[PDB]
RNA sequence: GGUGAAAAGAACCCCGGGAGGGGAGUGAAAUAGAGCCUGAAACCGUGGGCUUACAAGCAGUCACGGCCCCGCAAGGGGUUGU
RNA sequence: UCGGGGCUUAAGCCCAGCGCCGAAGCUGCGGGUCUGGGGGAUGACCCCAGGCGGUAGGGGAGCGUUCCCGAUGCCGAUGAAG
């Protein structure tokens, strides 16, 4: 309010052209040796545990 | 085929769980519960939700073969927005929306 | 009796909408924005329909003057050539001729080279 | 053979066959005119005087007909003026037929 | 209705520079960029022959000039506004001196700078001997 | 302020903690499903056609050209490169 | 930075000549409206000449919205209004 202020408001073409970068990125993934289920890489996940 | 599932009134912004429904879009049944297993944003619980429901809808439904579906479409369209009152500065006061979402996802046989 | 507005402003509306569609953005979208642009497109037309005349006019010149050219004399007597010769025939669009059908032109060259002295 | 034809204050390139639409003309509406009007040819007719004494072009009225309508749209600013016009030309369509001379 | 041409052929073209007024010459140039001496002249296409020039390193042009008659560039930068004679043009990259004039007599538009490119221009002789070598003066 | 002629207001099964849906069923109609007749516009979104990363802009207009589309067909619609 | 490029027996200045380009001016072709004047006994209609940039403002002729008479009427589920 006080002092800077948008001159105008921003197209439906300028806004969305901003947020060109906001898609997000699916989660990396890889299949387990101990089940055939997936799982984050360099983590131990449930549902399957580690080899010590 | 195709069959549909609709989760209408979820209390979130639809610009938000919108972010998640694009991850998905036209992926397979199998890979997408892993890439909502695995997403790290609040829409995915609801957005797998459906997802999950869809899936039931198509097989006992329309004897659609589970392990053979995937998401032919999908979106996320607006609600009716829950405006509420926020005590400002100086005594001034404004309304915040409390936005909400209208999910919809349509799996589809893969092929034949 | 009262007269509500009802139908009557909705439907000037739709249809100044429906002239702009097309347009880019609020301007084919919102009535007031497209009327107004709508009020110069009206205008351009008219005016670039006068010049549409005034250009064809140009471009053929330039066909025929290149024809001339390469054809020994230029424009600017092969006009007069033909003004003199009588042959106020071809219309400088019909003398698309030079384009095609080149040994009319040619015929058409010496007739001014005739005219001219 | 070519045929530079002037009529309706305008002058065509001419080929027998060739249908053509022209400055609305006073005729039967099936009847036949022919261009009295006419400049070059095939071989080189080439109006020496403006037209070639001696020569024709036959050519069918197929038909009258208006134009598709143009709106001319005035319109002048910081004073309310605004005008609009309907405007659709009247023409005529020609068959070409014959073109001795 | 006017007469539209199709996809056409380039004609390759070889002018010798040397010896040519500069201004004068890059007039002539230019035209033939455009079409503009072909009757089927098309202003919105890109027909123009593809000149070519050598020599460019000897083209005369009047007056003092030379000494005088300076090219400015312009830095985006404070003082960022350079001058360099004619002279030292030719001194060193001199094909610029011709190129500069060529470019500067065709139309702004994007058109204008595809037509830009057909220009080729070499201190000279020689050359890409590519296909035709169309002696022209 | 308004479901429908009538509550006949959706048993039961399925996914879900619920909400909400998908089957089924009622009805002339459920795109009449419960703040429910008609449901315009701004506004948000999914799909598709044309288009855009050497280009300087009141955003259009005139011309030509390309792609797509309606009449096999001379035509017209959408789009926009110059 | 002469608008730019660029120009030197000039693309500068002066004297003389011929030709061309060019505005919505004028001409041609078609159309509209007003006024005047001609035939049409005639209402209709045709012919001829001329006028038609416009703010304040004056005059003329129309379009649409609600309601009333026309309605104990006519249209409407073979689908009114929107
Ligand atoms: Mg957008
Ligand atoms: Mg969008
Ligand atoms: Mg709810
Ligand atoms: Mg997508
Ligand atoms: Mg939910
Ligand atoms: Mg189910
Ligand atoms: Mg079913
Ligand atoms: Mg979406
Ligand atoms: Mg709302
Ligand atoms: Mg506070
Ligand atoms: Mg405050
Ligand atoms: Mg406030
Ligand atoms: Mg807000
Ligand atoms: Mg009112
Ligand atoms: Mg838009
Ligand atoms: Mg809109
Ligand atoms: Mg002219
Ligand atoms: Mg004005
Ligand atoms: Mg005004
Ligand atoms: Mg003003
Ligand atoms: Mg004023
Ligand atoms: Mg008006
Ligand atoms: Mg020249
Ligand atoms: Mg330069
Ligand atoms: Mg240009
Ligand atoms: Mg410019
Ligand atoms: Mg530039
Ligand atoms: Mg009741
Ligand atoms: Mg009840
Ligand atoms: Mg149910
Ligand atoms: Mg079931
Ligand atoms: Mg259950
Ligand atoms: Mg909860
Ligand atoms: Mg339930
Ligand atoms: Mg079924
Ligand atoms: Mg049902
Ligand atoms: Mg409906
Ligand atoms: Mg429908
Ligand atoms: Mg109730
Ligand atoms: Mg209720
Ligand atoms: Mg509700
Ligand atoms: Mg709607
Ligand atoms: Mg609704
Ligand atoms: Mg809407
Ligand atoms: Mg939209
Ligand atoms: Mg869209
Ligand atoms: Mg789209
Ligand atoms: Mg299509
Ligand atoms: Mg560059
Ligand atoms: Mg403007
Ligand atoms: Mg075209
Ligand atoms: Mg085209
Ligand atoms: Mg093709
Ligand atoms: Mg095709
Ligand atoms: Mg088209
Ligand atoms: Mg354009
Ligand atoms: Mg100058
Ligand atoms: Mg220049
Ligand atoms: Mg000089
Ligand atoms: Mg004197
Ligand atoms: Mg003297
Ligand atoms: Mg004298
Ligand atoms: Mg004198
Ligand atoms: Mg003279
Ligand atoms: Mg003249
Ligand atoms: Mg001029
Ligand atoms: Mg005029
Ligand atoms: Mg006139
Ligand atoms: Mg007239
Ligand atoms: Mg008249
Ligand atoms: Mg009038
Ligand atoms: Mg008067
Ligand atoms: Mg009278
Ligand atoms: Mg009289
Ligand atoms: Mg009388
Ligand atoms: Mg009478
Ligand atoms: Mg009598
Ligand atoms: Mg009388
Ligand atoms: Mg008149
Ligand atoms: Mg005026
Ligand atoms: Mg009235
Ligand atoms: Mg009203
Ligand atoms: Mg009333
Ligand atoms: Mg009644
Ligand atoms: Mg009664
Ligand atoms: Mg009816
Ligand atoms: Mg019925
Ligand atoms: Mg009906
Ligand atoms: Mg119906
Ligand atoms: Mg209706």
């Amino acid at each position: 309010a006080k002092h800077p202020v948008p001159k105008k408001k921003t197209s439906k073409a300028r806004r969305d052209a901003r947020r060109s970068h906001h898609a997000l990125t699916p989660p990396i993934l890889v299949p387990c040796p101990e089940c055939k289920a997936m799982k984050p890489p360099h983590t131990v996940c449930p549902e399957c545990g580690y080899y010590a | 085929m195709e069959a549909k599932a609709i989760a209408r009134y979820v209390r979130i912004s639809p610009r938000k769980v919108r972010l998640v429904v694009d991850l998905i879009r036209g992926k397979s049944l199998e890979e997408a519960r892993n890439i909502l297993r695995y997403t790290n944003k609040r829409g995915a619980y609801f957005v797998a939700k459906v997802l999950e429901s869809a899936a039931a809808n198509a097989v006992n439904n329309h004897d659609m073969l589970e392990d053979r579906l995937y998401v032919k479409a999908a979106y996320v369209d607006e609600g009716p927005a829950l405006k509420r009152v926020l005590p400002r500065a100086r005594g001034r006061a404004d309304i915040i929306k409390k936005r909400t979402s209208h999910i919809t996802v349509i799996l589809g046989e893969k092929h034949g | 009796p009262r007269a509500k507005t009802g139908v009557v402003r909705r439907r000037k509306h739709k249809k100044i909408l429906k002239l702009a569609k097309g347009y880019w953005g609020l301007r084919s979208k919102s009535f007031r924005k497209a009327r107004e642009t709508l009020f110069a497109a009206g205008n351009y037309a008219y005016a670039h329909r006068k010049r549409r005349k005034r250009d064809f006019r140009r471009l053929w010149i330039v066909r025929i003057n290149a024809a001339c050219r390469q054809h020994g004399l230029n424009y600017s007597t092969f006009i007069h050539g033909l003004k003199k010769a009588g042959i106020e025939v071809d219309r400088k669009n019909l003398a698309d001729l030079a384009v095609r059908e080149p040994q009319v032109f040619a015929e058409l060259v010496e007739r001014a080279k005739a005219a001219q002295g | 053979m070519f045929a530079i034809v002037k009529t309706g204050g305008k002058q065509y390139r001419v080929e027998p066959g060739l249908k053509l639409r022209v400055e609305k003309l006073d005729a039967e509406p099936g009847a036949t005119v022919e261009l009295p009007v006419l400049l070059l040819g095939g071989e080189k007719t080439v109006v020496g005087t403006p037209v070639v004494e001696g020569a024709s072009v036959v050519a069918e009225v197929l038909g009258h007909g208006r134009g598709k309508k143009i709106l001319v749209s005035k319109f002048k600013a910081k004073v309310q003026y605004r005008r609009k016009k309907g405007h659709r030309q009247p023409y005529t369509e020609l068959l070409i037929k014959e073109i001795r001379g | 209705k006017t007469y539209v041409p199709k996809q056409v052929e380039p004609r390759w073209v070889l002018i010798d520079a040397e010896g040519k007024t500069l201004g004068r010459l890059a007039t002539k140039i230019a035209t033939l960029l455009r079409g503009k001496h072909r009757p089927d002249w098309t202003p919105n296409v890109a027909m123009g022959d593809f000149v070519v020039v050598v020599n460019a390193d000897k083209i005369r042009v009047t007056g003092k000039k030379l000494e005088q008659k300076i090219y400015t560039r312009y830095s985006g930068y404070p003082g960022g506004l350079k001058k360099i004679p004619l002279e030292k043009m030719l001194a060193t990259h001199p094909e610029r001196v011709l190129e500069h004039a060529v470019k500067g007599m065709l139309p702004k538009g994007p058109l204008g700078r595809r037509l830009f490119k057909r220009l080729k221009v070499y201190a000279g002789p020689d050359h890409p001997h590519q296909a035709q070598r169309p002696e022209k003066l």
